[PDB]
RNA sequence: ACGAGGAAUUCCUAGUAAGCGCAAGUCAUCAGCUUGCGUUGAUUACGUCCCUGCCCUUUGUACACACC
């Protein structure tokens, strides 16, 4: 059987990601769900959705949750994007060719945040994990890790190719640099959290948890261990809760001096940090009544090199800001928030003052939002397409354009359906207000208000579109007709408990009602003789559907499990269960028996309903799905959630002992060209100085791992173990015990690694001589008797030496516990 | 103290030991004896200290003492010519 | 006298006799202390 | 219809492989045989974990000495 793919992604305009900004009201990238979405915000209007060479869902793409993007990060002069997704992987973007060129991940869970080196052909990222690392742009290779926070990093600002700041989830200032590698300086920045710092040179503003921000002192000049960055004093904020983004704008010769700080409800302030000259005229003036108390209140200073003049605000939870000003006049500030809404604004200023108290709103990119949960879904005859959520506004899209045709706000709207001819929606809301609108004319029609006394949750035509049903919360099922421009209610239905989802047979047989008694009633509509009484799921059903020609519903609930019921009789075939929070909406192909379970787990599956297999499973959302629906003749399937994503499918080995011999030999041999070195060394120097040998060069191994030869056999000595050593250098010929001999000596020529070693080199040293005795004692060699004087002379300095240390401790310790037991036995 | 129980816990290998004797060394050499007795707690510390570095003086003396096959080599190659 | 645990719930005294303090040690080695514990107590 | 059985494969370590007979017919099995008993009686390993695997352990925890 065939398969479904996606289209794109469309309606999501704003997500959990920071925005920035390209000049030319410039350009403007934000992220979408897991690919980023190019503007300009003067059109007010995409010019491009940059993606991912992948299709979800499709014969090449893999079964997990798919990667959602969380940071933005642009380069213009090279015109590289830095972006960086929610596992942890890290892509670039040149923004013309729209091509991924690097593709790195070294990252954990997700990053955080990116920053480029101001072309440094560098990218450093820092995570949610305690990472920061460096990367190549390149090389396609890490520069290094940077790992001393506890938690999760939080904001982090370099400079040169030296120093770093960071700080993290705990509230711990650090500092980094690339020489010494490791962290330098640490502080307490504040007792919880610590979520955004800034600079320009010399000072250091952070945030904190509750309006306790602070200033700081940079020296990267001094050479004092404790205190390269020190603190000064707080200020507060008017929102108390936790900033979490602050950035500096400056220029030349106006003084732009002005940092924002995001708060974390609806609220950016903003502040300017002032010049000496007036620093300097107002010392004064605070120093007037003229030390101590003075020098006092003047530690008590943030006060005054601060100048809160601003505190912008937005019509609801912002997410994310960025910057653009223009001399002394103008300060223009781009802020994209919760919801898929943003909001560029600007201020007027003269250079001490605003003159305006509120800021103005000169943009406002409003067109493909949703502004809440959309959690309502039509589509007409493959004509268009629709959307509702609880903003009110509903909006009417199209297929190969998906603009938002239509939107008009209603209030909080949770179900909606067509007429049958398309061209008109029906819709009720959390009361028993019912709303019709039109696609083209006056978009009003009218509105039974007080339908019910309490909410409705479902509604449904008829086939012919003239009836409708509803089911309300207040325990009450009721029919509607229209008339030709308006409707007529004319049939109550008291029920014994609540429905909340009803469903009409599309070949108008009869319709299912829920209840949240955990049933469903099989009611006629002709004659509403309650057919069936069908349950088994001991948690309230809440979709219902029915099969095309009114034979098999699929009915489903907060159990997780779906249940196939035939008609015939309300038997069943299967209680199947699947998607492992709850399902909220199945919905069934117009002609066969296969049908779309969508969850609250962001994942549609479609299963054919004779042999009952999730015959696909489809990941491509975020969030959860709340709502989904097919279209009427195309196996053309739309699906909604609470990410604010609307989305279309459609048709398709060595042992021990030779370790050591080879290991021994090559030392031996380096050891021996550094010795005949030195010898033409004596030939240039300290000789008939005219030429020279140039220098036997590094044997590979040793200078890759950069050990010296004798510590290199060293290791390989230490790493084999006691039980099979004594065969492992039993192994080793003659000629091996001697080079082993010519290491002793090279070995103890260093007293660094010869005491640490010590009992290790004489059980072995005398194993091998005792060994090899008989050879020994006949070998002819005059430097080789020499050498073994000097093994034996050195070999036992060393050990009566320690001995020497060994005993001394001995008598002075027992001098102590017998004299004291001389005292006070 | 502090440094005599951590001391007294490294003194119980044969790798961390000499390290272990010579900081022994260095406490007992500088400071005052009569101190060091008076310092209440520390014959616990010290004789258990005591057999572990008489154990390891017996270690080192019996090392040594095989140390001279290197003398009885030398003796017979000189004996060879 | 043997090394036994350690005196203090701040650090860890291993039967080889050197310790660790539980603030002294990066986290990979807390995790691997942690796992070589858990099969040293699971035996 | 045949001149000692090919490709390869199976099995096998001491009174063992194998040759030679001879009895009996023991409630199931077997007389085309089965089981006993006697006789004659070797060659090659009797090591190794390298290959094929299979298993066990990774606190040594047992009470000195020693090693780890």
């Amino acid at each position: 059987y065939q398969r479904f793919e996606q289209a794109a992604a469309f309606g999501v305009i704003a997500s959990n990601a920071n925005c920035v900004w390209i000049p030319a009201p410039g350009q403007l990238i934000t992220s979408a769900l897991e690919d980023v979405n190019i503007w300009d915000i003067k059109t007010g209007d995409l010019v491009s959705k940059l993606s991912d060479g992948l299709p979800p869902g499709a014969s090449d793409a893999r079964g997990a949750k798919p990667a959602e993007c969380t940071y933005l990060e642009a380069h213009k002069d090279t015109d590289l994007l830095a972006v960086g997704y929610a596992d942890g992987v890290i892509k670039v973007w040149d923004l013309m060719s729209k091509t991924v060129l690097l593709n790195f991940n070294g990252h954990k869970a997700a990053i955080t945040l990116l920053q480029f080196d101001g072309t440094g052909t560098r990218l450093i990222s820092g995570s949610k994990d305690s990472n920061i690392i460096v990367w190549d742009l390149v090389g396609e290779v890490g520069l290094y890790k940077l790992r001393s926070h506890k938690d999760s990093i939080t904001g982090f600002w370099c400079q040169g190719e030296d120093w770093l700041i960071s700080t993290s989830k705990d509230g711990m200032i650090k500092l980094w640099d690339l020489k010494t590698h490791q962290c330098i300086e640490t502080h307490i920045a504040h007792t919880g959290e610590c979520w955004g710092l800034a600079v320009k040179d010399d000072l250091l503003i952070t945030t904190g948890t509750d309006s306790q921000v602070k200033i700081w002192k940079l020296d990267i000049e001094n050479d004092k261990m404790g205190g390269k960055l020190t603190e000064m004093g707080i200020f507060e904020k008017q929102s108390k809760q936790r900033g979490l983004k602050i950035e500096f704008i400056t220029n030349s010769s106006d003084k732009t001096s002005f940092f924002y700080i995001q708060n974390a409800d609806k609220t950016i302030e903003t502040f300017r940090i002032r010049k000496e000259e007036e620093i300097a005229r107002g010392l004064k003036k605070r120093e007037k009544r003229l030390l101590t108390e003075e020098e006092i209140a003047k530690s008590i200073y943030s006060s005054f090199i601060l100048h809160p003049f601003q505190t912008i605000r937005s019509l609801y939870k912002i997410k994310s800001a960025s910057w653009t000003t223009v001399s002394s006049s103008k300060l223009e500030l781009v802020l994209t928030t919760s919801s898929n809404t943003i909001e560029y604004y600007s201020i007027p200023y003269e250079k001490r003052d605003p003159t305006s108290p509120a800021p103005l709103k000169t943009h406002t990119i409003e067109l493909q939002g949703q502004r809440t949960d959309v959690r309502s879904i039509d589509i007409s005859d493959d004509n268009k397409l629709l959307a509702t959520a609880s903003n009110g506004s509903l909006k009417i899209w199209n297929i190969k354009t998906h603009k938002c045709i239509r939107t008009f706000e209603c209030g909080y709207a949770l179900t909606c359906k067509f007429l049958p001819g398309g061209l008109l929606v029906i819709l009720g809301t959390r009361n028993g207000e019912l709303q019709l609108f039109d696609l083209a004319s006056s978009s009003l029609l009218d509105t039974i208000e007080d339908a019910h006394d309490a909410a409705i949750w479902s509604l449904d035509l008829t086939s012919d579109g003239k009836r409708l049903v509803t089911g309300s919360a207040d325990k009450t099922v009721k029919f509607w007709d229209f008339k030709v421009l308006k409707l007529h209610h004319d049939t109550t239905l008291e029920l014994t408990d609540d429905i909340l989802c009803v469903r009409v047979s599309p070949d108008d047989r009869y319709l299912a009602i829920s209840l949240l008694d955990n049933t469903v009633k099989v009611f006629f509509l002709d004659s509403m003789k309650f057919y069936l009484s069908l349950y088994g799921h001991k948690l309230p059903v809440l979709s219902i559907d029915i099969s095309f020609d009114s034979k098999m519903i699929i009915t489903s609930s907060a159990d997780k499990n779906i249940k196939i019921w035939g008609l015939d009789f309300g038997d069943c075939h299967k209680s199947l269960f699947a998607h492992q929070d709850s399902i909220m909406n199945v919905k069934f192909l117009p002609q066969s028996h296969n049908f779309f379970s969508c969850s609250k787990d962001a994942v549609v599956k479609y299963w054919d309903g004779e042999k009952f297999e999730c015959i696909q499973k489809l990941y491509a959302h975020q969030s959860e799905v709340w709502a989904l629906a097919v279209a009427t003749d195309g196996g053309f399937v739309v699906s909604s959630s609470h990410d604010h994503s609307i989305r279309i499918w459609e048709e398709t080995s060595l042992k021990a002992g030779e370790r050591l011999m080879e290991a021994l030999d090559l030392g031996i041999a380096e050891i021996e060209g550094l010795e005949a070195y030195n010898r033409d060394m004596k030939l240039w120097q300290r000789k008939k100085l005219g030429e020279a040998p140039i220098k036997p060069q590094g044997n590979a191994v040793l200078i890759a791992v950069n050990k010296t030869p004798e510590q290199y056999i060293m290791d390989t000595l230490l790493r084999i173990r006691m039980s099979q050593l004594e065969d492992a250098l039993m192994v080793m010929p003659f000629s091996y015990v001697l080079k082993f001999l010519k290491f002793i000596d090279t070995v103890m020529q260093n007293k660094t690694l010869l005491h640490s070693h010590l009992p290790l080199i004489c059980k072995n040293l005398f194993f091998i001589i005792k060994f090899n005795h008989k050879e020994l004692v006949s070998q002819k060699n005059e430097e080789l008797k020499l050498q073994i004087n000097r093994v034996k002379t050195e070999l036992r300095s060393a050990l009566k030496s320690t001995e020497d240390d060994l005993g001394f401790n001995v008598q002075g310790l027992k001098f102590v516990k017998q004299q004291w037991n001389l005292r006070h036995n | 103290i502090l440094l005599m129980k951590r001391c007294r816990d490294w003194n119980t290998n044969a790798k961390t030991h000499t390290i272990a004797q010579r900081t022994i060394r260095c406490i007992l050499m500088h400071h005052n004896i009569a101190k060091l007795s008076e310092i209440p707690g520390m014959v616990k510390i010290v004789d258990a200290i005591i057999p572990y570095t008489q154990r390891h003086f017996t270690r080192v003396d019996n090392l040594v003492e095989q140390s001279y096959i290197l003398d009885y080599a030398l003796v017979e190659m000189d004996k060879l010519f | 006298y043997n090394v036994g645990k350690a005196e203090k719930d701040g650090e860890i005294r291993l039967k080889n006799g050197v310790a660790m303090s539980k603030e002294e040690l990066t986290r990979e080695d807390k995790n691997r202390l942690r796992r070589a514990l858990k099969r040293k107590r699971s035996k």
